[PDB]
């Protein structure tokens, strides 16, 4: 409102912490592994 | 002929709101309506919501989670349980309490401070 | 419900034969049992449909409390209108009054539900400002030590021999 | 919800809730012909929690802070937002470039000594 522009800014969101699967009255587990270069043998194994 | 573009722009709207609902998924499911061919070719035609152009007229979340289940076809000679429909349900429901969840903890740690 | 059939196999063609996407809707929605049109009023004001007894000052902490006031020594006012004459005509004109009261109060005081989103979206895109700057003299910290790596193997590039 | 404003709107609720629930229990019971106890130690209790709803009422009305701030101030605060954000961006990518030409130039830099002890065997 009061006649601001409309222009592209970057809004980045909150993907800081992410939810999987909920347990009893909330209390969520958090885990993103963010491997190292550990993930280029896993793709090797099935080969 | 603007009648047919806006009239059935709101029919298809509502079909994958319809759709959004489990237990209607459940209702094709002992209506048998999974595996028909037509339908499997209407199915995989009816992806086309994604787009967040036609999103904008698109107000519920699930109606294109499930969809892409029923994609695979492996999904759809399930369902017809009503047990599995309703496992769909509840944890649809248990994940909705998300940002219910996460804002009564966020308060409960500014009112315990 | 319903099952279409008009344009599903209109879609499954070939060429530009599936229909071209709808223009934007400048016009009434009809969207569910509201309207939800374009360019709304974002809320009525208490002027419309609602007696007014406070002026235009809008002392908004004073105007809570005097109605809190008003409120208290109306009910005290309501009960002695009902010890003295409770079956009086007067007493829904008392009834009526104390719900104007009570209209004010609570239209005055949400305010901060567009207020509240305009701090929020600020305060967190600073932190990965900062996560953006804090990698940022990371950067020279890492260039420039590899370049005093370089300088100490170019430096030992002669000393080698 | 879930602020101060939210529990002074239980208490004055409660407040006339407890008044007609004393004014109810005083005339369902009390003394039948005296010309009692339980109601009596229901009055008391009913005129003690009716005072301290009305002792915390006063207790949250001083609590609350006063209306604070402005959204115009907020709104000239996101015009400043916008204009360092757009500059961060450049400032990021233009040590990324730096970044950018160190990078392509010593990876040839290992290349060009790569294939090299390739052809010596």
């Amino acid at each position: 409102m009061s006649g601001v522009r409309a222009v592209r800014i970057s809004i980045e969101s909150a993907c800081e912490k992410q939810v999987h699967e909920v347990g009893l009255d909330g209390t969520e587990t958090y885990l993103p592994p963010l491997s190292m270069s550990q993930n280029l043998a896993r793709l090797a194994q099935r080969i | 002929d603007d009648a047919g573009n806006r009239l059935r722009f709101q029919l298809e709207l509502e079909f994958v709101q319809c759709l959004a609902n489990p237990n209607y998924l459940n209702f094709l499911a002992q209506r048998g309506y999974f595996k028909d061919k037509a339908f499997v070719n209407y199915l995989k035609y009816l992806l086309y919501w994604k787009d967040p152009e036609y999103a904008k007229y698109l107000k519920y979340p699930q109606c294109l989670h499930m969809l892409e289940l029923l994609q695979y076809e492996h999904f759809r000679k399930e369902l017809v349980n009503a047990q599995c429909a309703k496992f769909i349900d509840e944890q649809q429901i248990l994940h909705w309490q998300h940002y219910s969840r996460k804002r009564m903890r966020l308060q409960q740690a500014l009112a315990e401070q | 419900m319903q099952y279409i059939k008009e344009y599903t196999d209109e879609n499954i063609q070939e060429g530009l034969a599936p229909k071209p996407p709808p223009p934007i809707k400048d016009s009434y929605m009809m969207f569910g049992n509201q309207f939800q049109c374009d360019d709304l009023i974002i809320r009525p004001l208490e002027s419309q449909g609602i007696e007014r007894l406070h002026p235009m000052q809008f002392d908004h902490k004073k105007e809570l409390r005097k109605l809190n006031m008003s409120i208290l020594i109306n009910f005290l006012d309501l009960l002695d209108i009902l010890i003295r004459s409770p079956g009086s005509i007067k007493r829904e004109e008392k009834l009526e009054d104390l719900k104007l009261l009570f209209v004010h109060v609570h239209h005055l005081i949400n305010e901060y539900r567009p207020h509240q989103a305009r701090e929020t979206l600020r305060v967190m895109m600073e932190v990965q400002k900062r996560q953006r700057l804090e990698t940022a003299e990371r950067f020279q910290k890492h260039l420039e030590r590899v370049i005093e790596m370089i300088q100490n193997c170019l430096a030992s590039l002669p000393d080698d021999l | 919800m879930a602020d101060r404003l939210t529990q002074l709107q239980d208490a004055v609720n409660s407040l006339a809730d407890q008044f007609c629930n004393a004014i109810g229990v005083l005339q369902q019971c009390g003394p039948p012909a005296s010309f009692a106890n339980p109601t009596e130690e229901y009055a008391q209790l009913f005129a003690a929690l009716i005072a301290r709803t009305a002792k915390d009422i006063d207790v949250l009305i001083d609590s609350l802070p006063s209306e604070e701030s402005t959204a115009a101030l907020q709104a000239a605060s996101l015009y400043k937002l916008e204009e360092e954000n757009h500059e961060a961006a450049t400032c990021l990518e233009d040590v990324v470039y730096r970044g950018d030409m160190l990078l392509e130039k010593i990876q040839s830099a290992l290349a060009d000594i790569a294939q090299s002890q390739l052809k010596t065997r």
